[PDB]
């Protein structure tokens, strides 16, 4: 199990871990998180008391690394940085722990919640998408854009997610217009599983991470990126058993953790419906359906 | 976008454009079988793209043919519109291409965008106009190459015979919506005005009659006169 600690929390912020938030209040005795769990990805996030504008927050790994957050006044936010020196590191981890400042990653024994939510979202995939290549953790915000966004502006602050374009060349074969239209099958399996993303394992990372940054900080293009990758599968006639099975386990999760009152704005309803109730895949879907069914029937 | 009364001179400035109506593509007659069941038999029928500044019509016949062993056949006939529509797109020299090409029906947007995707700088573009391009088929020339073809072929044709020579293409587009309409809405009576003369005659290098400046007034008040009247036999005013 592993540590953040906060040097100190001088501003009043709700900060979140995983699914989980917490409020620390102005200049309250805070110095982090201790017993993180050692085998996934985790996000940080912040919401500041006095300006809920900007949630922002780090994706991070403890096996890359020994990271702390310190709030620099300056540019006014809680920063991630990362402790080369390992015995300072320790000492400061032991002392905080001592003195008990530091609230607990709550695990509850029975919930897969986070490892579903999380399955193939790695520290170093992550950094083909947020670039910043002098930090082992990677920040993500609010307001961050994405280069398919970008084409339609600052390149070094934005989220290089995979370009999914149906009405697009890459999309579409020269003299199978119709077919690959209707059809996605050839854009899912051969362009972009085969050819962009090389295997589904890749591509649910990315749609996994996609939902995250759609829920934890309201990035609007990453919830087009994650209705973008959801929709282009659904579209598809021939999809691989197990990944319509996987899609079906990772889209529940993601569907039971939405907070029940952000469904109005994080859920786009033409694409579920399609999905659910018209496309190919309409059949194949029976754990989303049934609680998309019984907990958002208002969407549909 | 899309294109409406607030917008309407744009049809006859001088950037290429096609209208597309794709009305005509799949026709269909609906029949009894032995066994007391429906069943459908296709006919010819045609892209109606045309071309509201000079009155150029590129008139391509669908052939039966292009339906066998074919399913959805509604849906496929949007697609096959596209495929020829940029079909023709491509056959053109850059300089006659379009800039613009206005469908008839919100159906035929997808389609024809998806067939056009190597041509970007084309805008595809709806319209709120109801313009009645369906009523084509009720031009007996139009009607007569359509069903007398045995093979794919596009015929092109100028919709508006000699008349840019006296009008501008504004009233001459104007002229054709109207005489459309009056087809659409009573083809036994707009045709029996158009032919009620016989010193008016069609010559063999046009569709429509040659009517004097003022004998088309004459004409344009009773085709008015004849949708104002089944106007008042449908709604009873
Ligand atoms: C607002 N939440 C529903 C209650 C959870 N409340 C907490 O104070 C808490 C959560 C995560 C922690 F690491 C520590 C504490
Ligand atoms: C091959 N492309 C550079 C990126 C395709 N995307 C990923 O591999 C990916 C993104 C985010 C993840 F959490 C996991 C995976």
């Amino acid at each position: 199990m592993n540590t953040v600690p906060f040097t100190s929390a001088p501003i009043e912020v709700t900060i979140g871990i995983d699914q989980y938030s917490f409020n620390v209040k102005e200049n309250q005795p805070f110095h982090g998180i201790k017993d993180i769990p050692i085998g996934h990805v985790h996000v940080i996030h912040f919401q500041h008391a006095d300006n809920s504008s900007m949630r922002y927050g780090y994706w991070f790994d403890c096996r890359m690394g020994n990271f702390y957050i310190q709030y620099d006044p300056k540019d006014g936010l809680y920063k991630m940085m990362e402790e080369r020196d390992g015995a300072k590191f320790e000492n400061i981890v032991h002392n905080f722990k001592e003195r008990q400042m530091m609230v607990s990653y709550p695990k509850i024994d029975e919930d897969d919640t986070w490892y579903n939510l999380t399955e193939f979202v790695q520290m170093d995939k992550i950094r083909k998408i947020v670039r910043k290549d002098e930090n082992q953790f990677s920040y993500v915000d609010s307001s961050m854009t994405t280069v398919q966004e970008n084409e339609l502006s600052d390149p070094a602050h934005s989220l290089n997610y995979t370009v999914i374009n149906f009405k697009s060349r890459e999309a579409i074969r020269p003299g199978h217009e119709m077919e690959d239209f209707l059809d996605k099958s050839y854009y899912l399996n051969t362009v972009m599983l085969q050819g962009i993303f090389k295997n589904s394992s890749n591509y649910f990372g990315e749609l996994q991470f996609a939902f995250l940054n759609a829920m934890f900080f309201g990035n609007y293009g990453s919830s087009l990126q994650w209705h973008a990758m959801i929709e282009l599968i659904c579209s598809s006639a021939t999809v691989p058993k197990h990944m319509l099975d996987k899609l079906d386990e990772i889209l529940y999760y993601q569907i039971k953790t939405l907070p029940e009152q952000y469904s109005d704005i994080l859920l786009n309803e033409r694409v579920w419906n399609i999905c659910l109730y018209s496309s190919f895949q309409k059949n194949s879907l029976h754990n989303t359906e049934k609680i998309m069914e019984n907990k958002y029937p208002e969407l549909l | 976008g899309a294109m409406n009364s607030s917008n309407y001179a744009e049809l006859f400035n001088n950037d290429i454009k096609l209208f597309v109506d794709d009305t005509n593509v799949y026709r269909v007659t609906v029949h009894k079988t032995f066994e007391g069941n429906v069943a459908t038999k296709a006919i010819n029928g045609c892209i109606f793209t045309l071309n509201p500044k000079t009155g150029h019509l590129f008139l391509k016949i669908i052939h039966t043919s292009v339906w066998a062993g074919q399913k959805r056949l509604s849906q496929l006939a949007k697609w096959k519109t596209a495929e020829e529509v940029s079909a023709l797109v491509r056959s053109l020299p850059k300089e006659e291409q379009p800039k613009q090409i206005i469908v008839t029906r919100k159906a035929m947007l997808d389609p024809l965008e998806v067939h056009m995707l190597d041509f970007p700088n084309i805008a595809i573009r709806p319209t709120e106009l109801r313009l009645p391009f369906s009523a084509a088929m009720s031009i007996d020339k139009l009607s007569d190459v359509v069903m007398k073809a045995t093979e794919p072929q596009m015929v092109l044709f100028n919709i508006y015979d000699d008349w840019l020579d006296r009008i501008s293409s504004y009233t001459a587009f104007s002229r054709l919506t109207l005489l459309l309409r009056a087809l659409k809405t009573n083809e036994e009576s707009a045709k029996m005005i158009l032919l009620s003369d016989p010193t008016i005659t069609i010559k063999s290098y046009h569709l429509w009659p040659s009517f004097t400046d003022e004998q088309w007034i004459t004409i344009e008040s009773q085709m008015r006169d004849l949708i104002l009247t089944e106007y008042g036999r449908k709604y009873n005013v």
